[PDB]
RNA sequence: AGAGACCGAUAGCGCACAAGUAGAGUGAUCGAAAGAUGAAAAGCACUUUGAAAAGAGGGUUAAAUAGCACGUGAAAUUGUU
RNA sequence: GCGUGAGCCCGGGUCGAACGGCCUCUAGUGCAGAUCUUGGUGGUAGUAGCAAAUACUUCAAUGAGAACUUGAAGGACCGAAGUGGGGAAAGGUUCCAUGUGAACAGCGGUUGGACAUGGGUUAGUCGAUCCUAAGCCAUAGGGAAGUUCCGUUUCAAAGGGGCACUCGUGCCCCGUGUGGCGAAAGGGAAGCCGGUUAAUAUUCCGGCACCUGGAUGUGGGUUUUGCGCGGCAACGCAACUGAACGCGGAGACGACGGCGGGGGCCCCGGGCAGAGUUCUCUUUUCUUCUUAACGGUCUAUCACCCUGGAAACAGUUUGUCUGGAGAUAGGGUUUAAUGGCCGGAAGAGCCCGACACUUCUGUCGGGUCCGGUGCGCUCUCGACGUCCCUUGAAAAUCCGCGGGAGGGAAUAAUUCUCACGCCAGGUCGUACUCAUAACCGCAGCAGGUCCCCAAGGUGAACAGCCUCUGGUUGAUAGAACAAUGUAGAUAAGGGAAGUCGGCAAAAUAGAUCCGUAACUUCGGGAAAAGGAUUGGCUCUAAGGGUUGGGCACGUUGCGGCGUGCGGUUAACAACCAACUUAGAACUGGUACGGACAGGGGGAAUCUGACUGUCUAAUUAAAACAUAGCAUU
RNA sequence: AUUAACGAGAUUCCCACUGUCCCUAUCUACUAUCUAGCGAAACCACAGCCAAGGGAACGGGCUUGGCAAAAUCAGCGGGGAA
RNA sequence: AUGUGCGAAAGGGUCCUGUAAGCAGUAGAGUAGCCUUGUUGUUACGAUCUGCUGAGGGUAAGCCCUCCUUCGCCUAGAUUU
């Protein structure tokens, strides 16, 4: 809703600047092992417990 | 090209809604590099964007049958539907009719055509069921006063 | 009409964010945590669940001071600085 | 800190990996799957067909019957001869 | 090739780092079954199916590719208790622009609530913040081995107000009482109009205001004997001292009924502009013609005041109340604008027309009036009335009064609630959806989920049916018309013979006028039962409002009146306005509540008095409850 | 024990009405059906033509007979003690 | 595949309904105006009636006829024995 408390307004914040996909650089360090974000979340998926 | 955005900014620089804006078929390119609400303006102004009219609604037919009923045609017994005092309640009969006899008698008392005696009587009177109209009621009086002269 | 209708009348919240724990866990009427306790004194625990005291146990956080214990220990909790430094 | 007539990725701790993680439940709590290119990326320059994904040539390597859907590659089940 | 057998040995191919024979030792040591455990894979099978919510067609453009992408033109639906315009809970970027291979949108896809990169939420006036409610928890104390249980004013030494300071240190009054949390729908200080963006606005820009708190100077007011004048009165005026202690008012309250005033919407007539139709008709049909907060001024029910003294009792509501405890009547005072006029304000907004202009840019002329109607719809205010063995919150905060403490001028003084002037107003939320795709049901599920606004016609009507503003054209498609189905219907003659059983269907139905039984707790039964009428056109009759009334004196730019009178037009004249009811003639393939909408009825038995309630998802009842009665 | 009014409560008869029935016929829309695209599940020891006999006293398989010819589409409700 | 051919129209026949639009009238219950006051005095409104009119409309989609009406089409393309 748009009637929100400071403590939610900043969990709301958290949670979008975790969910973009990994740098291409990582990819080419020396003994890499990750492929992608494992961690993704969409608002249609998965429910996010405030 | 795709217009969707220029349509939907176009009603509401016109203060229209979006059914009633019209494109130029032949000027789509023109029309498609349109962005800010600054160029739609310019191309309302020059004629390849207007607002429609609306659709037609007339009451003639209404206002025709509305004078045909003042002169008595289309009030018969097949054409009643609610009952005779949900079309004219009683209430409403009985409060119109003590207002206009009441009405009267003030007029006569103040004037001097009677006194407050004769007032009084007949004001009693006409809360009770004694008099159908107004013509009943001055009928009564001139009677009233004949007698009062002998 | 037990079941799907049913299912459409949830739009409030038995339980909020606790300030300690941080869980999904404080009872909004009895402003009580159902996980840590709050806001007694002490932490809820019990003897029967060796799996929940696993998951909060000492080390399984930051161990922001107690992790430079053993080094002061091992040195003997001594004060200075090494002969002639600078400074 | 040192060891073993212990186990060798469905075994050994639930976890050899961003594991008490992802995910489920209003909640107390429940709780996985997932290791291996090559000595060295040398991880395929160029030409050609295709809208593109890609194919055919041509290259690297001891080996591409090792091409990142990557050591070896069994059975159930399937295609051609 | 060897062995009775469990097994052992060799050849050919693939492959890339370790492995075996013999004697002893040791064990988590030998699988087809346990509706066995984990993982992988078949037949069925290109099979069942992808059928609720009325529906799509033409041309052009984009693109490798178009039924489900965009433009224009046709045809349709939702039909103001909307498929419209906004919110509360819940979600959390779903909002906007640009671009896009795969995956997702149970058909396609150049489109997307999907994927990638950037952008977007502006307040002293809207909320939270302040107050208390049901309730929850500290303090004094008492239990309990203890985690802790009770207790909320109690069996408690429980507070706050002023004055100088040499400079804080020091003085002086009052005292019965003494915590916090708890409402984005309760209580409550203050903002309106126009414009602006791709995406925010009562928050930004322009104009015009208001509230609280704090300092303070001019003008005016009062006082020469100290704290204002006027009115018989109700009371009035720009001001017009007032401590402790005390009294009162506001905040502050139910449901229903008819009636009256005001704003908005609907409806009718005229005029200026623009548009549609025009074989024929139509002085025709449709659209615009607006005025905010904040102020000034003149008014508007109830009620109150002065004079006077009522029976031949009077006044008076749709609804019988009021008056010697003072009516009628005459004259006054006052609570209450969403009323009239003026400032704001035409400079704004809107509708036409004529020139410029690649763009940058625009420029200039006109107009923006006047009346009526109502058991109409919606909101608001007022005076009345009915109902109860039911009588319909609290606190913060603000004001008046009783009292008279302290203080003050005769050249100045003034703690004058009057006018104008100076300064400031912190912190958090604000995008978007609110649902046949943004919430909960495993999901883009025919289910569920609290509110505000509410047009024309028919009609008693928020009934059904058609239309305007606004919004959709979205639910995999093309071709054919077998059986059996699901949904919608009609049948000659007979009329329940069918069946456990009239189950399903059919028949009746609006309005006006006649007519209406047994029984009965006298209220009912009752729409009992049973009959007749209803269209179109041309006429006739009835039911109302406003304004005028003749002399004789004096004043007043036909005067309007101060009067002295006379009189009751045997009730006349002019103008204005909607509807509701009754009667007659004519007319038609005897039809007319012409669609929609819309009770089958009667004679009896069993049982519970009635209205109400329950087994969410197989039983709604004779079961439960109930008023009354009796017992402890 | 009676009882007016009331009832989506159980029962019997009468009038009107009708496809409930004699005795069945016809029409409309959506399916099924054919095509393009997309595309599951239940179930499955091995399988799938009969008559008799004996047998755990009702055979798809055994014994003696009848017979018996590729690959297939729309329906159906006897059996598979489904 | 040149035909007594096939197709699209049209004309006639046969059937179904029941007298079209338009114009006119010594028709029409009546009403309201204006004049020389009429033997039909005129101007306006009027459900309906009468004439042109057994008319107009429809007619094979699984009706009939047309060498005696008009316009078009034609000795292939592919696969197999
Ligand atoms: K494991
Ligand atoms: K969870
Ligand atoms: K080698
Ligand atoms: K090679
Ligand atoms: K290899
Ligand atoms: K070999
Ligand atoms: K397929
Ligand atoms: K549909
Ligand atoms: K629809
Ligand atoms: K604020
Ligand atoms: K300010
Ligand atoms: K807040
Ligand atoms: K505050
Ligand atoms: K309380
Ligand atoms: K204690
Ligand atoms: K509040
Ligand atoms: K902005
Ligand atoms: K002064
Ligand atoms: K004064
Ligand atoms: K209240
Ligand atoms: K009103
Ligand atoms: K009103
Ligand atoms: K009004
Ligand atoms: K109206
Ligand atoms: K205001
Ligand atoms: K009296
Ligand atoms: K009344
Ligand atoms: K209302
Ligand atoms: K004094
Ligand atoms: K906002
Ligand atoms: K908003
Ligand atoms: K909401
Ligand atoms: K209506
Ligand atoms: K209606
Ligand atoms: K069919
Ligand atoms: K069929
Ligand atoms: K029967
Ligand atoms: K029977
Ligand atoms: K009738
Ligand atoms: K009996
Ligand atoms: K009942
Ligand atoms: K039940
Ligand atoms: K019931
Ligand atoms: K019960
Ligand atoms: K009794
Ligand atoms: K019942
Ligand atoms: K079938
Ligand atoms: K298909
Ligand atoms: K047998
Ligand atoms: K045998
Ligand atoms: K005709
Ligand atoms: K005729
Ligand atoms: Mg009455
Ligand atoms: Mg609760
Ligand atoms: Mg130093
Ligand atoms: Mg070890
Ligand atoms: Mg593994
Ligand atoms: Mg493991
Ligand atoms: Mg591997
Ligand atoms: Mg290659
Ligand atoms: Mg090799
Ligand atoms: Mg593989
Ligand atoms: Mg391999
Ligand atoms: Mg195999
Ligand atoms: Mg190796
Ligand atoms: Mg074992
Ligand atoms: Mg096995
Ligand atoms: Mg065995
Ligand atoms: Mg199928
Ligand atoms: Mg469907
Ligand atoms: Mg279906
Ligand atoms: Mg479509
Ligand atoms: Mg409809
Ligand atoms: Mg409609
Ligand atoms: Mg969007
Ligand atoms: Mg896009
Ligand atoms: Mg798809
Ligand atoms: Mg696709
Ligand atoms: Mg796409
Ligand atoms: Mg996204
Ligand atoms: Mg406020
Ligand atoms: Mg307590
Ligand atoms: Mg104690
Ligand atoms: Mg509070
Ligand atoms: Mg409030
Ligand atoms: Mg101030
Ligand atoms: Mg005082
Ligand atoms: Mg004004
Ligand atoms: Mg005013
Ligand atoms: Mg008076
Ligand atoms: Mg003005
Ligand atoms: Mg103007
Ligand atoms: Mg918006
Ligand atoms: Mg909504
Ligand atoms: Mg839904
Ligand atoms: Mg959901
Ligand atoms: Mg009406
Ligand atoms: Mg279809
Ligand atoms: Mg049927
Ligand atoms: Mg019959
Ligand atoms: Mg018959
Ligand atoms: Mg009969
Ligand atoms: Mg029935
Ligand atoms: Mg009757
Ligand atoms: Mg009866
Ligand atoms: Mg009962
Ligand atoms: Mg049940
Ligand atoms: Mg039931
Ligand atoms: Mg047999
Ligand atoms: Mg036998
Ligand atoms: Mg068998
Ligand atoms: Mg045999
Ligand atoms: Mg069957
Ligand atoms: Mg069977
Ligand atoms: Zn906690």
């Amino acid at each position: 809703p748009s009637h929100k408390t400071f403590r939610i307004k900043q969990k709301l914040a958290k949670a979008q600047k975790q969910n973009r996909p990994i740098p291409q650089w990582i990819r080419l360090r020396t003994g890499n092992t990750i492929r992608y974000n494992a961690k993704r979340r969409h608002w249609r998926k998965t429910r996010l417990g405030l | 090209v795709n217009l969707r955005t220029q349509k939907r900014l176009a009603a509401s620089v016109l203060g229209c809604g979006e059914g009633k804006v019209w494109l130029d078929p032949n000027e789509v390119s023109e029309i498609s590099n349109a962005n800010s609400r600054q160029s739609i303006r310019k191309l309302v102004a020059d004629g390849l964007i207007i607002k429609k009219p609306v659709t037609m609604h007339s009451r003639s037919r209404a206002r025709e049958l509305n004078l045909a009923r003042r002169i008595g045609r289309h009030r018969g017994f097949g054409k009643r539907k609610g009952t005779a005092d949900a079309r004219m309640p009683q209430q409403v009969l009985w409060m119109r009719r003590q207002r206009v006899l009441r009405r009267l008698l003030v007029k006569y008392r103040a004037s001097g055509k009677i006194d407050k005696h004769l007032y009084h009587e007949l004001y009693h009177l006409a809360k009770g069921n004694t008099f159908k109209h107004k013509r009943a009621l001055v009928e009564h009086i001139h009677r009233a006063k004949a007698e009062k002269a002998r | 009409t037990k079941g799907t209708s049913s299912f459409g009348k949830r739009h409030n919240k038995t339980h909020g964010l606790c300030r300690r724990c941080g869980r999904r866990s404080l009872h909004n009427q009895k402003k009580v945590c159902a996980s840590c306790g709050y806001p007694a004194a002490k932490t809820r625990k019990y003897n029967w669940s060796e799996k929940a005291k696993r998951r909060k146990v000492t080390g399984t956080g930051r161990m922001r001071y107690l992790s430079t214990v053993p080094r002061r220990f091992k040195n003997g909790f001594r004060t200075g600085v090494p002969k002639g430094a600078r400074g």
